[PDB]
């Protein structure tokens, strides 16, 4: 709407709003982005490698209720929740981004494609030499991390009984 | 209309028409406000200039854009104005289309351009007006073909070598084989034409050359085109669509005689069919197509024009018809009368409608001679009819084949500059580890991925 | 580049996938003026024209 949308769907101000409207639609004019949008602007921001899975989890997570392509409140809803807004909020958007199918416990496979779209974008021009193995080793602590038994709500606990994320949570709540 | 609102008090007054027979509750006008007008000459500036318009002319569509609130994301505050970032010239029709209901497409402007103003703005490129809505229909059909070869085709195992099969001028051996398997249709035309000759298989001189070597020559060739069919038949993509295509009719039309011909001797000697497979030995002529460059535009070229010569054909036959039937009636009467037939009006008539002329067959009585003059020329006229519309599409073709070539060079040329520009980010990501405010956060981004995946990046 | 310059903060929502599968001494954001696009249009005249 923008004439009753201060705050009621968004935590940004009145500048800021319309500052993204007016980026978005230059992007894209029709008032709808898709998926290949966030393909291509993905892309963009980082030019070292193959940016196509995890654009596509990003915008499953943005693509409520499976539509196929947000309009502008959804996403900037989105975007103040996850810029603007409170702790619960950001796990819950992270747990959502983490859960690619809809079933209560977060399985191996979910991981793999996790860690390998976190993975590829280094390409083969990196220092270490990243190979199969590193997702292995950090699946590995990941999951030791996690609860022994074959849980989101430990999931939660872990991220809130560890400092070093937190400090890695205001990183962009402050700015912009 | 939602436009005319201007006019809707005015409707108010029709009431008085129907007043003296209304009779019911009359629940009031509901709550109407600014009895006197106080519209307001509100401003857009776009990209520079400003354009006013009254709050009702921009308000009469609210399906669109520019009507309800949405505008508003727009609106400039600090200024007191609509400062849209959009081009100010296409808004201009807009407004003009706000104002009339009706919008027109000026002729020179690109096409691209004036249809992401459109989608910007929110509207329906379907409410062009007929005058316009003509040429933006011929414009949107160009920039569609031009964006169909902008993206028709790109190059990318045992099937590997089929690319390189069906794209000869991609590897040596692939181009060999192209090369030798045209040497061989042409030296087995070349040997069928020596053979018809009386010097090789004629008996020139009974008394003694004869040679049934030639009898070889064919067969050869011909199970050497069979492999690379048979290659075709291995590396197919598709099984039956290969098949179905014209390029397959033609090879096994081409491939069969010489089998067909083993299998009849096999088994019986029938009359007038060993002709027949002479006659069709021929076809390594239409087996050349793979070859022959502008076989193919030429083919294409005739199956675009089949309505035309759909026609052509029908109006030559009715001409033949009238001509033929009208010599015949008025010459059966001469001494010779070469005339015996309606079909021997017809070689007459089809010898005279291209202008051809024998001298062997031609009337004897005066109606005869100016019927067959008129003839002459209606056939002159009917077969230079659809000749134009024949080699405009030929050139037609030849043109879009040259300009798809270079379209194909300019994506090419284009891959390498985005390339350029990935290894330009690359380098200057590089140089800033080694060492704009949006690179700041750029590089912040950068370095929060390095640091998530603990992998330094390298030259 | 940053010919999506506009799209900035939706990036740094990005970022946010990637807390709980990062190992880093974490540098922080290098600062900046201001965080925030409050820059006004600016009004460049060409031969008259504005």
């Amino acid at each position: 709407e923008g004439l009753e949308q201060l705050e009621a769907q968004t935590n940004f101000t009145k500048r800021e709003l319309q500052v993204l409207y007016r980026g978005f639609k230059n992007e894209c004019p029709s008032g709808v982005v898709n998926e290949d949008t966030f393909k291509q602007i993905y892309a963009q921001f980082f030019p070292h490698g193959d940016a196509s899975t995890y654009a596509h989890y990003l915008f499953n997570a943005f693509d409520t209720t499976q539509t196929g392509s947000v309009k502008f409140e959804d996403f900037v809803t989105a975007l103040s929740i996850l810029l603007r807004g409170t702790v619960h909020e950001k796990l819950r958007w992270t747990f959502n981004l983490y859960d690619i199918n809809k079933d209560g416990y977060i399985n191996k496979e979910e991981m793999m494609d996790i860690v390998k779209a976190i993975y590829d974008m280094m390409g083969k021009y990196t220092y270490p030499v990243l190979k199969e193995d590193t997702p292995r080793q950090h699946v590995d602590v990941f999951f030791q991390k996690m609860d022994k038994n074959k849980t989101l709500d430990e999931f939660l606990e872990s991220c809130q009984e560890d400092d070093n994320i937190m400090r890695s949570l205001q990183l962009f709540q402050n700015v912009m | 209309a939602a436009g005319v609102a201007a006019w809707l008090p005015f409707a108010r007054a029709a009431a008085i028409g129907w007043m003296p027979v209304a009779s019911g509750p009359m629940p009031a006008p509901p709550r109407q406000e600014r009895k006197r007008t106080q519209d307001a000459l509100i401003v857009l500036n776009v990209s520079g200039t400003r354009f006013q318009t009254w709050q009702d002319t921009l308000e009469r569509y609210p399906d669109t854009l520019l009507g309800s609130s949405e505008r508003d994301f727009f609106y400039h505050p600090e200024t007191q104005q609509y400062f849209f970032d959009r081009d100010p010239d296409i808004f201009r029709h807009i407004l003009n289309f706000y104002r009339t209901g009706k919008l027109h497409y000026p002729r020179h402007e690109c096409i691209s351009a004036y249809d992401e103003e459109l989608a910007f703005f929110g509207l329906i490129p379907e409410i062009i007006g007929d005058c316009c809505y003509e040429e933006y229909k011929d414009r949107r059909r160009e920039n569609a073909e031009r964006l169909q070869d902008d993206a028709d085709t790109d190059t990318a195992a045992r099937q590997r070598v089929w690319r390189a099969f069906e794209n000869p001028h991609t590897s040596t051996m692939a181009l060999v084989f192209y090369y030798v398997t045209g040497f061989f249709i042409a030296v087995s035309v070349i040997a069928n034409v020596v053979e018809t000759v009386p010097c090789g298989s004629s008996p020139g001189h009974i008394k003694e050359r004869y040679a049934v070597a030639f009898f070889c020559l064919d067969t050869a060739c011909v199970m050497i085109f069979t492999v690379e069919y048979l290659l075709r038949l291995a590396a197919a993509p598709s099984r039956y669509r290969f098949v179905r295509s014209v390029m397959s009719i033609i090879d096994v039309v081409a491939i069969l005689p010489y089998y067909i011909g083993l299998v009849m001797t096999d088994n019986e000697d029938v009359s007038g069919a060993f002709v027949t497979l002479r006659v069709f030995r021929v076809f390594r002529i239409f087996k050349f197509s793979r070859h022959s460059q502008g076989l193919r535009i030429l083919g294409y070229t005739l199956k675009s024009c089949a309505s035309e010569l759909g026609f052509l054909l029908f109006s030559l036959t009715m001409a033949i018809i009238i001509f033929a039937t009208v010599m015949f009636y008025a010459e059966k009467g001469s001494s010779a009368s070469k005339f015996t037939s309606i079909p021997a009006a017809f070689w007459y008539t089809i010898v005279t409608m291209t202008t051809l002329g024998y001298g062997d067959m031609v009337p004897k009585t005066i109606a005869g001679k100016i019927f067959g003059s008129i003839c002459s020329l209606s056939g002159v006229l009917v077969i230079a009819l659809p000749v134009p519309v024949i080699v405009s599409n030929f050139s037609r073709i030849y043109h879009q084949n040259q300009r798809a070539d270079k379209r194909r060079a300019q994506k090419k040329a284009r891959l390498a500059r985005i390339r350029a520009a990935k290894s330009g980010s690359a380098n200057a990501y590089m140089q800033s580890k080694r060492s704009s405010s949006f690179e700041t956060q750029h590089h912040h981004l950068l370095h929060c991925l390095e640091k998530t995946t603990n992998h330094e990046f390298v030259d």
